[PDB]
């Protein structure tokens, strides 16, 4: 699911058992291997550190007849992805509900002990991880398919800066093109 | 004409003098920021508080 | 203000935003707040632990049946595991806060139901056996919620609580439960229920691992329905906040 | 630089700055403090290692060309263009419409080829790079009428001093630069498509002035690029397929991003 | 101001009137103006025609079915065909417009889908096979849809434009295509997109059949759906109306 | 700076400045003139050439390193770090936490081979030293594309001139710097320990520019360092062991102090 | 900005101007010399004086 637009939009369901995850992935901007790729990843390689917050925004697209709430946690390291739902609620969060305006932004703050960190991925100066899970089931009236796909934003907040200058690794030249 | 100006401090002056005819033989203009994000952020004809609820 | 039905709360850490509510019921006609030198006996002094312990601890899910009959829980218990406030919980000795209870149920246009969401200060309960007296094990769970039932108790297992829904297991009138605040929860107009409450006790502070202050019970007054071609699960899951904490007398773990 | 931070206490209101619409086109402006209570911290960063000022105001290669000393034809040339290299290519696609003034260098070079005299003693060598611009005369050898340069600006260094360093006004026709251009030349909507079809910018021509030797010498000149007073309208976003011709846009298709195993997968 | 979501716009002759949309987005932050006498060079004078060009045409429609790709336009030659406006673009050498991009597409509660309305200024492409260029008859429509493909465009036929969707045609990344103005049409919240363009390009005046000035997308990030016993037909429409249009250099037809 | 003295007379009081506890930690205070009768003579000595700034503020050899001209692979790097040399490093250990600025400088030599063929005569020869921080493209060999230096700072300089210097920021992450380090990397409290867990600082490249010739010629670099503005906190007693390890403290004890025959001969 | 200052005289003036624009491009500040010996020497909590006891 990397040459469609399929990996684009988290594949939501509604099933029994509750507690299941829907996504995760660490937070690392332009080093993981998920947000270096973006807007915000293809600028943050022109330079080699960064300090700020960042502001992640979801937006539900299933039918006007659908519900349902999710989690949305950041745990800082000191032991990350939490297995359970009860192991990431202690750590920060907040709690969505779909409809009428459904777009929520969970605003990752910024917690770091030095000043600056690395582009690169240095297990050093380590950032985090990011999950969300399922708060209650998705509950569909008949003649609806179950089956609804979300998309996940991402941008910058206004305490953000970056800083040394360098050369992105992303483009390479072999000969010069005639 | 020379002007005293400031400098780059992590938180003084330094003088500085033009010797040609044209304008193309200054230095860049390093030392100028000026920053207006509503152009791209936020183009939207009617203001938007974060208060009030986005559509209706 | 414009769109009544839109909240928004960020306590802390995290932050619980609703499209579609109703209003938010706040305790008796009171805010939590700390507790004045005016009446207080501690004489060592108090600690305001941090923004790290009122913060939105997300307990358990359940499945709302077509034949449930109803759950509950034990409020400064079931917070006994959760973060920091299960911490400053066991290695101290005293302590007093306040909650703001949440609930998220959310079903389509196509959906029929209503539920009961109340906190009763001072739960008590009735065993089965007449004699004895409830065990523990089937009195509080570890943040896992605790069900009744529709036949009555039967006569086990001598420690086991009687859970008869329509008595409510305390001994009173079901319909007379709307005295202590509350909220409904119907899926015609309603997605979730707020519920802010302030300590209410007799002492100043008290123990949390001898005495448990409030209750939170949720009784479906309507059950669940649905014609053919729908989700025929529907979730519900609690979301609390401890309110202005404090506590005294540090001594070791237990 | 930026802001600072606001302390926040707990609230129970109905102010709700976290739901919102994303269909209006309009980014948020939310910032921390307002989903979560924080403490008050003063910034004292700056964003000024960012700007388009400081971020394109560097030199970087653009093409280098060789001329032996051999034969009546050693000379070497060279059209002006841009998208040569890939390097600061895209550090230009990131903006459509540009402005800005250039700073010139050439870093020649040097090196022997195998000859069969007993003896060899070369002093040192003389440039002579010339710049022709679009419609007007042409060299064709070593010894031309051309080079006289009545006219056309030309620039003469020894070997073994520092390089030569010049200055170039905005010389174009339109009002700004055009990193993108959509549509073709002739009325007749046919031929030729591309971007070239608006950049013509002259020639550049190289030489030796020594007569000769027993060598005989090999150069190579570097050019160097360094945008000073630059300005940049309407951004767009930037590459992600390789450059494989020069004057079109052609691509092959490829994944958006590197692979994980798994959807849950750290 | 009351009930936001409704809008109304008449311009000219026409009117097109919705009850359920979201915001308008304004371009770069600009109104499209005339052009003033302090940076034009043209030595004749200009020629504002009417509200006869400043009008509401409609062009084609097209079916979203569930499997398609996405469709594109090309501004000023989309219109090259419509009323006065394609008299007083071939008649005169010069001009130069802004426009008022409008779509609608509406569905019931009961079906789901996504799409992302963005205009791009200076689109260019690039051919399938790497050496020629892109044909004509394969990069504008008269006035009809061009649409993309699943697959990437085979090696045909040495003119043929590459319809690779993920990659936009253009090559970049299609996630990062939300810096141009834009909107999106969620069929749960929305039901149409509005866009107003100013006149953006580097010359003041510029031809109108040797260069085209904007590049109209539409791309659907997430598919139709709906359950059986539904109608199986949702036709998209797009209303565009040129603005604040003015011409120069008067000669034969062409 | 010094301070005067002060002219004392018989006493016979019970002042007694001599007598005193050493438990408390406290240094005494006694000058000459309370312990015995002494003139007055007013000092005129300074205190200057024993201050930080003047004491470290010398340039020293950090490392040099040689590349020859032979092959594709003629170029040399090394890693940033300031342990390598002994004169330069002990005059750091006698603090914990510095903060300074500093001058590069790069005194590059040259040197002949054998070869056969009949006449050599070589022109100047150049450089071009780059520099790359870490995390950043990296070049494999001495025709690579990392060359073209786009945004890395490079310096070049043809060899019978003066050498080439330049000055640097305080590029740190921290509020100073640290020449101690007591812990770990990874938080399992596991792997390495030592001080390089802090110690990254880029790398530093350097290259021939010429094409080639017929010795063929080898060189070898020379770095100097010169810490201009310092600041000094925490100081520390001076080391007593050799160095044995260029990121450890491992040493082998020795005694404290050479060896007199007897406690009191002289 | 030239100023005109001191010099080493074993026991007269000689200026000074800046040409850059950062900070790191000045000299060494060597005609700086401050003192104060009570942080290492003396770092107990009540004060001694020399004509009193040590210890009572
Ligand atoms: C000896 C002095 C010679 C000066 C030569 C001037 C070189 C002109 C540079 C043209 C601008 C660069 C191209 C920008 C846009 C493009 O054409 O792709
Ligand atoms: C061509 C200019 C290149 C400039 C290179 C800058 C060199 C950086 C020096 C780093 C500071 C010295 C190390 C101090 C502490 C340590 O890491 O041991
Ligand atoms: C060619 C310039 C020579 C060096 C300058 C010496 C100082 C002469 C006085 C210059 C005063 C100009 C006015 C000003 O201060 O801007
Ligand atoms: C680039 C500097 C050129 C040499 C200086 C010539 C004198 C010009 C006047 C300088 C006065 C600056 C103010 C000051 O005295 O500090």
């Amino acid at each position: 699911n990397v040459n469609g637009l399929k990996a684009y939009q988290i594949p939501v369901q509604s099933n029994s058992d509750n507690r299941r995850q829907v996504f995760g992935f660490p937070l690392q901007p332009g080093a993981n291997n998920v947000l270096n790729r973006t807007l915000l990843g293809e600028i943050l390689n022109y330079y080699t550190h960064w300090s700020g917050s960042i502001k992640l925004t979801f937006m539900f697209c299933g039918s006007a007849m659908a519900t349902g709430k999710f989690l949305l946690a950041y745990s800082p390291p000191g032991a990350g992805v939490p297995k359970n739902r009860r192991d990431a609620m202690l750590g920060t969060h907040v709690i969505w509900d779909v409809g009428l305006q459904s777009s929520c932004v969970l605003c990752v703050p910024w917690i770091s002990q030095t000043h600056y960190r690395y582009v690169v991925e240095d297990e050093y100066t380590a950032a985090g991880y990011v999950t969300c899970w399922y708060q209650t089931n998705i509950i569909v009236p008949a003649d609806v398919q179950s089956t609804c796909d979300i998309l996940c934003f991402v941008s910058a907040c206004n305490d953000f800066s970056v800083r040394m200058l360098k050369d992105t690794p992303f483009i390479r030249q072999d000969n010069f093109y005639q | 004409g020379a002007q005293v100006s400031t400098q780059k401090t992590g938180a003084i002056h330094y003088t500085n003098i033009n010797y040609y005819k044209d304008a193309a033989s200054n230095s860049a203009n390093r030392q100028d920021f000026t920053q207006d994000p509503g152009k791209f952020t936020e183009p939207v004809k009617d203001i938007m508080i974060k208060s009030m609820p986005a559509l209706n | 203000g414009y769109s009544d039905r839109v909240r928004s709360i960020t306590l802390g850490n995290s932050t619980i935003t609703t499209q579609e509510c109703a209003n938010v019921v706040v305790g008796y006609g009171v805010w939590p707040e700390y507790l004045k030198d005016n009446e207080a006996t501690g004489e060592d002094q108090p600690t305001q632990p941090d923004v790290a312990t009122c913060r939105f601890y997300t307990l358990e899910s359940v499945q709302w049946m077509k034949n449930s009959a109803g759950w509950w829980w034990k409020l400064p218990d079931a917070l006994s595991q959760m973060g920091l406030f299960g911490q400053n919980m066991q290695y101290h000795y005293l302590g007093r806060t306040g909650y703001t209870i949440h609930v998220q149920c959310n079903a389509s246009k196509f959906h029929q139901g209503c539920l009961l969401v109340v906190c009763v200060p001072e739960a008590e309960m009735g065993c089965s056996n007449l004699n004895n007296t409830p065990k523990f094990a089937e009195l509080s769970g570890g943040d896992n919620a605790r069900m009744f039932t529709d036949t009555e108790v039967g006569t086990s297992n001598d420690k086991k609580v009687q859970t008869a829904v329509w008595n409510a297991g305390m001994g009173v009138g079901v319909g007379n439960l709307t005295i202590f605040p509350h909220q409904w929860i119907n899926l015609r107009t309603n997605n979730s229920a707020t519920i802010v409450m302030p300590y209410i006790n007799s002492v100043p502070m008290d123990n949390m691992y001898r005495h448990n202050n409030l209750t939170l019970m949720i009784i479906p007054f309507v059950p669940l329905n649905y014609s053919e071609g729908s989700s025929p699960y529907v979730p519900i899951t609690v979301t609390i906040a401890p309110m202005c904490a404090e506590y005294n007398g540090l001594r070791l773990a237990s | 630089r930026v802001a600072d931070t606001v302390s926040s206490k707990p609230t129970n209101s109905e102010s709700i700055p976290a739901l919102t619409a994303a269909e209006t086109g309009h980014t948020s402006q939310v910032v921390p403090s307002d989903t979560m209570q924080t403490r008050h911290v003063k910034n004292y960063h700056s964003r000024s290692e960012s700007s388009i000022e400081n971020f394109l105001c560097r030199s970087a290669c653009v093409y280098y060309a060789t001329y032996n000393n051999n034969s009546e034809k050693g000379y070497a040339e060279w059209v002006i263009n841009t998208r040569q290299v890939a390097q600061l290519l895209r550090r230009k696609l990131e903006f459509t419409y540009l402005r800005f003034d250039l700073e010139l260098t050439f870093v020649i070079t040097s090196a022997q080829e195998p000859s069969t005299a007993t003896s060899v003693d070369a002093p040192v060598q003389t440039q002579q790079i010339m710049y022709v611009p679009p419609g007007g005369p042409v060299p064709t050898k070593v010894t031309d009428y051309a080079w006289q340069t009545s006219t056309n600006p030309s620039v003469f260094w020894t070997e073994g001093n520092a390089p030569p360093r010049m200055s170039i006004p905005f010389i174009s026709i339109g009002n700004a630069y055009s990193c993108f251009y959509d549509g073709w030349t002739q009325f007749s909507r046919n031929g030729v498509y591309g971007i070239n079809t608006l950049n013509n910018m002259g020639t550049l021509y190289m030489r030796h002035v020594n007569e000769a030797g027993q060598g005989p010498i090999k150069s190579t000149v570097r050019i160097y690029f360094k945008p000073k007073h630059v300005k940049a309208w309407v951004p767009r976003p930037p590459r992600l397929c390789q450059y494989e011709k020069q004057k079109n846009v052609n691509f092959n298709p490829t994944g958006v991003t590197t692979t994980r195993s798994n959807i849950t997968t750290t």
